[PDB]
Order: structure tokens, then sequence, then C-alpha cells
């Protein structure tokens, strides 16, 4: 907080499968570009991992977060554009639940009406 | 992790941080004093051969 | 700089494997030729000065 | 000292920015100099050309 | 055969002390530029060459990693002895370009 819609600090925000996976990132972290990060972790249901970083070593980062399977980017979602970021992402959420709910009585509909006829 | 790592990895953190501002910092100013003369002879030079 | 510093240390790594490798033919190089048998070359003078004496 | 840890890192790359934006500005300001420098040195010049042009 | 082994042996021996100048000068420089990336500040280390008499590394690596370990890892930190070197993994080769296990502090291992 205090760079929430910020820009002239990196923040790198990610999913990672497991904390387990998350110490493996650490290690090459430590090796390899030194202790400039921050290291916190929140359980999910997946873990939310963040690394806080400066502005212009993202790209070394970058190199470590695709070559052990993370989705540390930058930013996360393609769906930023309110201030805040969350708040775009929140009624995009809700339009993808009701049409995939659409999706799903359509295909029940003509599942229930055609199986008897195949 | 260990509440004296932690404070010791901030104090190298910032200070790496306030280093790159310096030392970034010096190389542009430095070029411009480089560029400061360089600009201000041009003008005169081009200039004073058309007042001849 | 923070971003040059990175790339300071990558080669630093590559530059010493190198080095240490290339030195480890060259004695073995000696090795063969039998100007290195018993001992030479890892103790012997460096400018005048034995390799112990030279670290110092 | 999480969010403590965090607000630090924070502060410090926003000093940071500061730090090289006032440099880009002290050449933004050396550039203008230049020119006022340049605009005064080039009028004495005109006006010594001028007497000895008179003087003729 | 004759006139080229004499250049030849002449020309290794040459060599040879250039190359042990030049390999000495990428340590000393390796090391103090790790040791600004790893400690931070001061910029001034107190900066030693131990001559371990041979077959007592092992013991030697220990003793300094336990009284100094704290210092660059409070967690980050477990005891090691000995160098091994390997293609079996990449883990254990204490460099800054490729992934290996991490030190406590600034020690590196010069084999002769």
């Amino acid at each position: 907080i205090a760079a929430a819609i910020g820009a002239s600090v990196n923040y790198v925000t990610g999913v990672i499968a497991r904390d387990k996976v998350a110490t493996l990132e650490q290690i090459l972290w430590r090796v390899l570009r030194g202790n400039l990060f921050f290291k916190t972790v929140e359980i999910e249901q997946n873990a939310f991992i963040v690394f806080s970083h400066g502005d212009l070593i993202i790209k070394r980062i970058r190199k470590i977060a695709e070559s052990l399977d993370a989705n540390l980017y930058d930013v996360d979602s393609s769906n930023e554009g309110r201030s805040q970021q969350l708040a775009k992402v929140n009624k995009n959420l809700s339009d993808l639940y009701t049409v995939l709910k659409t999706t799903s009585t359509t295909l029940e509909s003509e599942l229930y009406a055609i199986a008897k006829e195949l | 992790l260990t509440p004296n790592q932690v404070n010791d990895e901030l104090n190298k953190m910032q200070a790496f941080i306030r280093k790159e501002a310096e030392e970034k910092a010096k190389e542009i100013q430095l070029k411009a004093d480089q560029e400061y003369e360089i600009e201000k002879t041009n003008i005169v030079r081009n200039e004073t051969n058309n007042i001849d | 700089s923070l971003d040059t510093l990175i790339v300071e240390s990558e080669e630093l790594s590559k530059v010493d494997n190198q080095i240490g490798a290339s030195i480890g033919k060259i004695i073995e190089i000696l090795q063969g030729l039998n100007e290195t048998s018993t001992n030479a070359y890892r103790t012997l003078p460096i400018n005048n000065m034995p390799v112990p004496e030279y670290l110092e | 000292s999480q969010k403590n840890g965090i607000a630090t890192l924070l502060q410090a790359e926003k000093e940071a920015h500061e730090i090289v934006s006032k440099a880009r500005k002290y050449r933004q300001d050396k550039l203008k100099q230049a020119k006022t420098d340049a605009a005064k040195e080039i009028d004495s010049y005109k006006i010594q050309k001028d007497k000895e042009l008179k003087e003729f | 055969e004759q006139s080229l082994r004499v250049q030849l042996v002449r020309l290794a021996k040459t060599a040879y002390v250039d190359v042990f100048i030049n390999w000495f000068h990428i340590k000393a420089l390796r090391v103090y530029v790790e040791s600004v990336l790893r400690y931070g500040l001061p910029p001034h280390f107190n900066i030693k060459i131990i001559a371990v008499p041979p077959k007592n590394l092992s013991k030697c690596k220990s003793e300094l990693i336990d009284a100094f370990g704290f210092l660059g890892g409070n967690a980050f930190m477990k005891d090691k002895k000995g160098k091994i070197n390997k293609q079996d993994t990449s883990l254990h080769q204490y460099a800054s370009l490729v992934d290996t296990e991490y030190e406590p502090f600034v020690m590196y291992i010069i084999n002769l």
C-alpha cells in the first residue's frame, strides 16, 4: 500500500502450486540475484507468493519464474483498467460466471433430448 | 526467518537502491557537462563565421 | 549499478572456470612432455617467487 | 515487519526515482544554459566587427 | 621436431605463469564483487588467504561456516564441507551463474 496503482515501484504478484515449489525459486533467487527480495506467502485453497524488486531487474527475475513454472507476472491479469485494478477484475469475473452457466444449460438440455434419439 | 536476517537484508536493500541512483545520476550529470560545453561552442562557431 | 551487478557476477563465474580449465590442460601438455614428473609447476617460481610465497 | 519491510522497500524505490529524476532535470537545465551563454558570446563578437567596419 | 620441442617447452612454461597471475586476478575480482552483493556495506572488507595443509580442508571449511555463517543468513545456513566437482548435478558448484547450494558466507575453495 501507497503503490497499489504505483508504477515507480515493481511488485511481482504470482501463483505457485505449493509453498514447496516456491522454496526452489527462493534458492535460485538467493544464488543468482542476491537477497533483493522480501519473501511473503499466503495459503490459498495454490500458494500466493510475492517477490518485491526494483523496476530495472525485472527480466532476470522473470527468467527464474519461467524455468520453475510460476505465474509471477509484474501485474497479474489483462484486466486492470479501473482504479483499483481489482474493480475491473470483479465485474469481468461476474460476466465469466453467468456466461459459463448458460453454456452448461444449453448442453444439459440437449443432452437429456438426444441420448434416447442416438 | 529471524529478526536479525530480515533487518540485515533490508539495510543491504535500500543501500543498493540509493547506490544505483547515485551511480546512474553521476553518469547523467557527467555527460550533461560535456554536452553544455560542446553545444555552446557549436552555436557560436557557426555564427561567428557568418558575421565574418 | 544494481542491474549491471547481476551480469558482472554471471560473467566472473564463467571466466573463472575457463581459466581454471585451461591451466589444467597446460599442466597436462607438460606432464606428457616429461617436463613435469615428480613435481614441477605448481610450486615452481612465478617470476622468481614460488607459488605459496607469491599468493602471500 | 512484513508490511513494515515492504513499506521501507517502497520508500527506497521512490527515493531512487527522485534522485534519477533530478539528474535528468539537471541535464535539461544544462541544455538551456548552453544556449544562454552562447547567445551572449555571439553579440559581443557582433559589436566588435560592427565597430571596425564603421572605422573603415 | 627438434626446434619445435625447444620453443614449445619454453612457450608452455611462459604461458603457465601468465595464466596463473590471470586466474587469481579473476578470483580476487570475483570474491570482491560477490562480497558487495551478499553483505552490502561496508565496501571495506577484511580479506585473507589461508593456507590449509593437505587433507584438513573439510575440517577448516566447517569451522568457518559455524562462526561467520550467521552474518549472511540465520536460516539460509547449513553445515557443509570440502569441494566436490560434478556434472551429475549443478548443486555444489558454488557459482552465481548456475544454481548451486548457497554458502552461508563468501568462501571459495582453491585446489592446486
